[PDB]
């Protein structure tokens, strides 16, 4: 992975110069919120259990059918308590490594180790994606309910969970 | 392609040779031949 | 500790510890009194905290005190203070050595199977923390006590 | 061939455990030792024993012995059963 | 390409041999079968829309694939299904007729899950689909000329896995 | 929308943007304002627009839902309107990228061939579409009812 | 965006175990036809058979009989049996079995004692409808797998899908009110069948795997920490890894019958070289 | 029985109903005929009642 | 991997439902063929190497393909064969006990003929292979046991095709 | 690893004479009880939880072991110990069927009390719990089983002394 | 035995025995009565089950008996016939433990290496055992017939 301070002086090294004061500019907007990323950080394993728990039932509750039985498509929603236990596994993930990649200010941690085959993987079990992406952004909702009075921690907050939903998606335009 | 085959083309040749027929009409008659349907069309996948 | 973290971390590539390393050991041991200064104020305030733990375990769950659960009964309730002032003698250690493993080769690592081989519902010791964490917060000025807050929610994320 | 090549720090293989065996070479030890897991509470397999005692080759006991403490274990005895001892030529 | 007749007489052929009284026994058994496969397509070229509509309403037309975000949203991928559920349908009536599998990876198969790999078609959904596809064929055709017909679609269920 | 075929238009061009494509990508961003207002009218009125909008589809073709038609019975008819919420929200969708883009590649670009495979006679959606216009244009002023019901028949047009 | 891929072959993952099927897997997973004991293992479950498929039907035909008196016991309010919805899954049909409960417009008594102390029987209403849409589905569903354990090898698939599940339903259920209306099916269910005969020892069996593991505590969530930084950590509930096959292991403790020595130094070949050569 | 006995005309084929026995309805396919609705779909089943009657 | 009650069981959960009239009925006729079953795979694991035996040299035994140049010729590559032919006739086992031919295609049939076009393993004399095999098994376990047994190995066949 | 009739097969196959009136003797009361030890390892399959959750509560549960500096104290180290007498409610479990402790010492005895003294696992509370945990097995499967499964757990009890 | 290798099988798997395991060891104890008698047979039969059994044996292999055969003169027969008292001895053992792991580790792990070091043809002690085969299943019935004789050809089948 990368950071976005990492990411930062790698984009002046594939142009072989030192750091000048954009680059150092781009640095410094990290490390004014580098403070304020950490509550943020802080409050996710404070809110941990509860956060994840908020979001299956409001996802459930307008997707009932990935309660229900799948149909004669075999495909994989929380239908058995095997297929539900594994099912919330799952928000586990896209809650911890959008947890870390809020802290490194950057979408390299999220790509490289959630994106990348999760369309495979989700195709090969014939999992929702399009279920799947909607609780990804439960969270964010839930997890903005917290710091709502000012707008500067909305977008940190936004930043890793809005990156899940445009990449899981089959571009429609 | 061999003379064996080509007899089923002789028509469109002099056709062409006696000056009655274009270039791309030339083309499109040999394109929609059954001797290039069976070469490239009919032992290939349908994307191929 | 922390030094451990690192020397083990770095033993393991068959190297010395790096620039960002020794910054971590040196920075953790600068820090050191103020985990030192702040363990003693927690030890003269065990006595005080678990008496305020049992309030809300137990009126949030009077199930476990009931005739017919777990804690019920004088000696189990005897030693169910027991394991709060157990638990709250290793965050002090974690809180001196800075980080979880105090509260990860201890209590963390295998706690599940140990409280379903007793009968303790799991789920009432993840709110055992969480209340010895809500009543922590009393007896603790505001300055401190987002020092100990993170050892406390390991504790919950650990049993889960 | 032989893990002494020119590898130390700073090299292109990751710097890593360099034994001085030579060229196939055909020393042994007979080791014994406890090795608890310390990692089935969290991952739950079946258990397997962990007082072993076998024969380790030289071309890779370091590489064991050096493990062997990595995960806690303690070493009860060692020997070179097979192979001689200040041999210039013959470890092969 | 080729039919029973065409693998017969390519084996009998490849070791340049006369056609024994083995390889005409197997020709004798594939004109034994001439009159059903000829009724099994026909029925089949008639109800072709109706079973393709039988089939993704049976497997696969309120599965969350249906619904946003599933690999069949949009009705350009709603369309592509029937679309593509035809040639399945199709070609498996070419091999009922031709007796032989080998139109199939010649013209279906070969590409064909590297291809759905690439545009992120479900591999699984696409098997039900047709192995229901395969359930109502066998109602019209009959028991042992579903049995025939059936005998292509899992061959490029197989195939396609 | 806008941004992106004038984009997309210069970008075959081998060209840039000329002030014709960008005048309107300016003209269009000011317009952004007064396109949420009308695309706000839309999503919480979509109770209204599309059960009247089923309304007045029923009762100028009976035929769809008497016995026999397409939507018949309990089961259909509600997936009669879900469709007719479909493409209310794919308007909303227009109105906002200032064309019929996300109504384009959603709902339009091979249509006939679902509705044809499905059964549905595509004129009665057709229709059912049209009756949803006039109650959207009846919810809005003169100069929005020109733009709401602008995408409309654009809609009306491609699905015939 | 992904700018690539590794494919994704169709993969059925395992849902459970039966006596016809892990045995065709064991001896399949040693490379070998089964022999005459195994041979011996496939018949007589397939001798078991119809004594095993009457019991779904019997237990099937009544089911809501099965279901209707746990809610005698459980749910104040009336009936509170309308809540049922038998077809789960939103279809047309294919076929139904029959059921044909409560014809005219708790009847006789004599024996019946389901609380065992001061337990809090769920009213109804004041709980709603929403959480009632489930607590019958839940009943309709415990003489679901019962009736697929009978007719599969074992209670395995019971024993998948009720090991965590209390836990998961603790906070909108209280526990005591699933154990109560769990022995209500099998004194219900051994209403049918003559007992002190092989029918009655049968079902009887299966039922207590269900409710006694029901109250028993989830298993632990099992962990993969990784050796080294570029690998990630994982973590899967360990009734996922319990369905199914079950894949086996081999060790070599100096001791064993030298068979169990020779089929697993044998297992070593087919593992290294992926297929036994000293067979081969 | 047939019943073949004469004047058997063509057209005017009339309506009334009357809904035959199935079968061979003893056959054993694995899937359904499918049907839309449920979960994701209770809202709009409730509400093309409706516009159901008109 | 399913059986045959492996199967009936998914598509009775699949939907939801309880086991109705008809799921019942087919598990009733598998437990009717249960004893069938086991004495066919019973004597075809006795005479294992003997089938064996009798299918090889019965089609492609003195063919060219033992001969140098053929396909089989080098004793690796004959000592792959019967290697080769003890998964059909093992593989067609398990599906003759199973009632359910998943388990071939799950771990016979798929990168099977892909692998043998890798190698160029000839796919004709392959099928030819297991057909006089199936010719033998149906002399063992008898008529409907052989028409069991069978009914696996031209699966087998087909997918191989 | 034998059972009771795998001893009596080798005892008199290792004289080389066949199975007369004394080998089939003892084989006879294997067979009597074998009904017995099926229903005793039944329950004990049931209750294997139960069983080990009484035993340490009854044996050593809150003796100092169990305290701080005890050799119990840890979460995994209290985790290893109701790991660690699953296997011996497990194996005896298995001497029970199989009639002969030969599993024992082959999987369990052989190493072990080498092992507790290297972790330095106290063998006194150790046979203790095994003590405890044969005495509530003798409550489940009845006296004569329990006497049968009892007679198992002093041979780990003596073996591991 | 069938009560052996059904533990070691679920030994491995780190389980303990299904139903599909133990409603067989249930089956192979009420079956062992008829065993034994199966057994008991073949035990004083031994006298007739092996001289006949080399009786058919020289009859169809007479090369190993004639001069230069690996069993030539009195004293190779009467070991010629010893061998198959031996494979005779341990049927009855595959009979009494229900498997053919008695016969496994005893008389066919490795017996293709001492008769191809002792110079015997394998392939004709494969045909004396055969000749064993047919006059023991001529001493019992067809249900007995199709277990002793199953034994035999398991035995064959390993020795070739
Ligand atoms: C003059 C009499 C004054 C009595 C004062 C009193 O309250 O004395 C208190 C004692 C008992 O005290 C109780 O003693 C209990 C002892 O613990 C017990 O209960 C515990 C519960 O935590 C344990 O679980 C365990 O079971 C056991 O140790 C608890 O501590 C109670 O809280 C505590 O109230 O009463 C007694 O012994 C004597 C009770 C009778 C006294 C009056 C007799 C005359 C009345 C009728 C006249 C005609
Ligand atoms: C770090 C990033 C990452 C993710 C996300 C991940 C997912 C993942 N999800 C899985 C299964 C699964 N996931 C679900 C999930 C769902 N079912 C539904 O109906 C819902 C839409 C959804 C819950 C939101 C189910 C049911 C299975 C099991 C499928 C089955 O066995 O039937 C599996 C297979 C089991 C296993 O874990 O080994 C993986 C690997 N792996 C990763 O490395
Ligand atoms: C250092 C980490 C550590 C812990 C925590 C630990 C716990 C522990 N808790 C125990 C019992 C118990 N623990 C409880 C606990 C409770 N009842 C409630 O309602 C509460 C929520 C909870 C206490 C706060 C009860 C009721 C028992 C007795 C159960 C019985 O034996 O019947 C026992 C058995 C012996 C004993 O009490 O000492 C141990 C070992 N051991 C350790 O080494
Ligand atoms: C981390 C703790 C630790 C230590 C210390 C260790 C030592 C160790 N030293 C070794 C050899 C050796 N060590 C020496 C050392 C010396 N010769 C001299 O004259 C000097 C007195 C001395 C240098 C100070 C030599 C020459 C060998 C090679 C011996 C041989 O080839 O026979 C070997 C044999 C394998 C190998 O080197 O690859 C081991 C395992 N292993 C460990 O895990
Ligand atoms: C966003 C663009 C878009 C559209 C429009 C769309 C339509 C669509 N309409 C469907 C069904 C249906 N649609 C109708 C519609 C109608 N019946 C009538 O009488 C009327 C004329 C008409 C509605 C006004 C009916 C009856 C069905 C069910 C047909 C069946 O069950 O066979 C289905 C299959 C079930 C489902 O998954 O919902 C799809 C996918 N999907 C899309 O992605
Ligand atoms: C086939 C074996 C099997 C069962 C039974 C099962 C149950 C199961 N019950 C659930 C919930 C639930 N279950 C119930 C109720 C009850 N449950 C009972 O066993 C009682 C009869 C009743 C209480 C008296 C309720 C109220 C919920 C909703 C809980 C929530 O909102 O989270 C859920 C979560 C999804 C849902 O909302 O339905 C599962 C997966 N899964 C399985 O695989
Ligand atoms: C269980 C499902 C399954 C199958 C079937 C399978 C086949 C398979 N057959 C192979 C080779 C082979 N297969 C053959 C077979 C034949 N030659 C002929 O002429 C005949 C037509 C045919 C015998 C019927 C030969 C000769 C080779 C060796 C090829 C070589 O050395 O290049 C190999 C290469 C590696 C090896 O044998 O060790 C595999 C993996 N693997 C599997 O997992
Ligand atoms: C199948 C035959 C077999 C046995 C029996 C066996 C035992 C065994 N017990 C162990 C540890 C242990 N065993 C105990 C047990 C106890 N503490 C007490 O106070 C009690 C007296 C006792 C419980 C009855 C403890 C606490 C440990 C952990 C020791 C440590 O972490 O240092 C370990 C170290 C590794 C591990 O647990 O992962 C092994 C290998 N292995 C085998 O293969
Ligand atoms: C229980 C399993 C088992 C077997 C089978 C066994 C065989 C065995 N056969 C032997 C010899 C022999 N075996 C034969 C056998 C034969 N000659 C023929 O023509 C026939 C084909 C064949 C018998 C049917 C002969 C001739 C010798 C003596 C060879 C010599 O003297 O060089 C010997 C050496 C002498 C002795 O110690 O008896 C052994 C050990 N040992 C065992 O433990």
């Amino acid at each position: 992975m990368q950071d976005i301070i990492t990411s930062v002086i790698n984009q002046y090294d594939l142009s072989g110069r030192y750091l000048d004061i954009k680059g150092i500019n781009q640095i410094n907007n990290y490390f004014d919120t580098g403070l304020k990323r950490l509550m943020i950080a802080k409050l996710i394993n404070k809110e941990a259990t509860n956060l994840i728990k908020e979001a299956s039932e409001l996802l459930f509750i307008e997707q009932p059918e990935l309660l229900r039985p799948c149909g004669n498509a075999f495909i994989g929603n929380a239908y058995t308590t095997r297929r539900y236990a594994a099912c919330i596994r799952d928000i586990e993930y896209y809650l911890r490594y959008s947890a870390y990649s809020i802290i490194a200010g950057n979408n390299s941690i999220l790509d490289e180790r959630v994106l990348d085959g999760l369309k495979e993987t989700y195709n090969s079990l014939l999992v929702p994606i399009g279920p799947t992406i909607r609780v990804i952004q439960l969270l964010k909702e839930i997890i903005q309910k917290k710091f709502s009075t000012e707008n500067i921690e909305n977008a940190i907050i936004a930043e890793p969970f809005d990156y899940l939903a445009i990449n899981l998606s089959d571009k429609n335009l | 392609i061999y003379q064996n085959e080509r007899i089923g083309l002789k028509g469109i040749d002099n056709k062409f040779l006696d000056n009655n027929l274009s270039v791309k009409e030339l083309i499109r008659s040999l394109a929609i031949s059954d001797t290039f349907r069976s070469l490239y069309w009919t032992p290939l996948y349908v994307c191929k | 500790s922390l030094v451990t973290q690192v020397i083990l971390s770095a033993d393991d590539e068959l190297r010395y510890p790096t620039a960002g390393e020794l910054e971590t050991i040196s920075s953790y041991l600068k820090t050191g009194e103020y985990r030192i200064r702040l363990i003693s104020i927690l030890q003269g305030k065990e006595q005080e905290i678990i008496r305020l733990a049992s309030k809300k375990i137990f009126q949030l769950h009077p199930e476990y005190i009931a005739p017919g659960g777990n804690a019920s009964g004088a000696r189990q309730r005897a030693l169910c203070l027991r394991d709060y002032g157990w638990y709250l003698r290793l965050i002090t250690y974690a809180i001196l050595a800075g980080d979880k493993e105090p509260l990860e080769k201890i209590g963390i690592i295998g706690v599940r199977e140990m409280y379903n081989s007793l009968g303790v519902p799991i789920i009432g010791m993840i709110d055992a923390i969480k209340c010895l964490k809500e009543a922590t917060v009393e007896v603790i000025s505001q300055e401190e006590e987002d020092f100990v807050a993170p050892y406390y929610d390991y504790i919950i994320q650990g049993m889960s | 061939a032989y893990d002494m090549d020119g590898t130390g720090a700073g090299s292109l293989e990751p710097r890593g455990i360099k034994s001085s065996a030579v060229e196939k070479d055909s020393r042994c030890f007979k080791v014994t030792f406890v090795l608890p897991s310390q990692s089935r509470l969290y991952t739950f397999r079946e258990l397997q024993n962990v007082y072993t005692t076998k024969m380790v080759p030289f071309s890779s006991w370091y590489a064991e012995q050096q493990r062997i403490q990595k995960m806690g274990g303690k070493i009860l005895k060692v020997e070179l059963v097979a192979g001689g001892q200040m041999r210039s030529v013959g470890n092969q | 390409m080729q039919d029973a007749i065409t693998s017969v007489i390519n084996a009998a052929d490849v070791q340049g041999k006369y056609l024994d009284a083995n390889s005409v026994e197997k020709l004798r058994g594939y004109f034994q079968t001439g009159e059903l496969r000829v009724r099994a397509a026909a029925t089949i070229a008639a109800n072709a829309a109706t079973i393709i509509k039988e089939a993704v309403a049976k497997s696969l037309l309120y599965s969350d694939i249906t619904r946003p975000g599933g690999n069949m949203y949009t009705t350009r991928r709603y369309a592509a299904c029937i679309r593509d559920l035809d040639y399945y349908l199709r070609y498996a009536t070419y091999g009922m007729l031709a007796g032989d599998p080998s139109i199939l990876d010649e013209r279906v198969l070969n590409g064909l899950k590297e291809t759905y790999n690439s545009l992120g078609v479900p591999i699984g959904a696409t098997i039900q689909a047709i192995q229901a596809m395969k359930e109502v064929t066998g109602s019209l055709v009959g028991s042992d000329a579903g049995k025939e017909m059936g005998l292509y679609f899992d061959y490029i269920c197989s195939g396609l896995s | 929308s806008i941004v992106t075929k004038s984009i997309v238009n210069a970008d075959a061009e081998a060209r840039y943007l000329s002030p014709g494509e960008l005048d309107r990508i300016k003209s269009f961003v000011l317009s952004g304002q007064r396109r949420l207002r009308i695309a706000q009218t839309l999503t919480e009125n979509r109770e209204r627009i599309v059960k009247q909008g089923g309304q007045q589809l029923f009762q100028r073709r009976p035929d769809v839902v008497s016995p026999g038609g397409n939507a018949y019975g309990e089961e259909m008819t509600a997936t009669c309107l879900r469709d007719l919420d479909y493409y209310l929200r794919l308007v909303t969708y227009g109105i906002i990228a200032g064309d019929v883009t996300p109504i384009e590649e959603i709902g339009l670009v091979g249509v006939k061939e679902m509705y044809s495979a499905l059964g549905t006679p595509i004129s009665g959606v057709a229709e059912g579409i049209r009756c949803m216009k006039d109650v959207a244009c009846s919810l809005l002023s003169g100069e929005d009812a020109a733009e709401v019901g602008f995408y409309f028949d654009y809609t009306l047009a491609a699905m015939q | 965006v992904t700018k690539a891929s590794g494919g994704s072959p169709v993969v059925k993952p395992q849902l459970y175990k039966t006596a016809s099927m892990l045995t065709i897997a064991q001896a399949e997973q040693q490379d070998r036809f089964l022999e005459l004991g195994e041979l011996n293992q496939l018949v007589s479950f397939l001798n078991t058979g119809n004594i095993r498929l009457e019991i779904a039907d019997l237990l099937t035909k009544n089911a809501n009989i099965i279901v209707a008196r746990a809610a005698d016991r459980i749910f104040v309010g009336g009936s509170a049996i309308s809540y049922l919805e038998r077809p789960q899954a939103s279809i047309i049909e294919a076929n139904s079995a029959d059921i044909a409960s409560i014809r005219q417009m708790t009847s006789v008594f004599q024996g019946n004692n389901a609380t065992p102390t001061g337990f809090k029987p769920i009213s109804v209403v004041r709980y709603g409808p929403s959480r009632m849409k489930k607590s019958l589905r839940d009943l309709d569903w415990f003489l679901r797998y019962l009736t697929y354990a009978i007719v599969a090898s074992d209670p395995n698939i019971l024993f998948v899908n009720i090991r965590g599940l209390r836990e998961i339903i603790e906070n909108a259920c209280s526990s005591a009110a699933t154990i109560v209306a769990l022995k209500e099916m099998k004194k219900t269910s051994l209403s049918l069948f003559p007992e002190n005969s092989i029918q009655k020892e049968i079902i009887e069996e299966y039922f207590n795997v269900v409710v006694d593991e029901f109250i028993n505590p989830a298993l632990t969530d099992t962990i993969r920490k990784r050796t080294s930084n570029d690998l990630q950590g994982l973590r899967l509930p360990q009734i996922y890894a319990k369905a199914g096959i079950s894949r086996q292991k081999f060790v070599m403790k100096p001791g064993l019958s030298t068979d169990e020595k020779q089929s697993v130094i044998s297992a070593c070949y087919r593992q290294v070289f992926e297929r036994d050569i000293s067979k081969a | 029985a047939a019943v073949g006995n004469k004047s058997n005309v063509d057209a005017p084929s009339f309506k009334g109903s009357n809904m035959e026995l199935a079968d061979s309805g003893a056959d054993y396919k694995a899937f359904p005929k499918r049907r839309m609705p449920g979960a994701n779909m209770q809202g709009f089943l409730d509400m093309a009642k409706g516009m159901k009657p008109k």
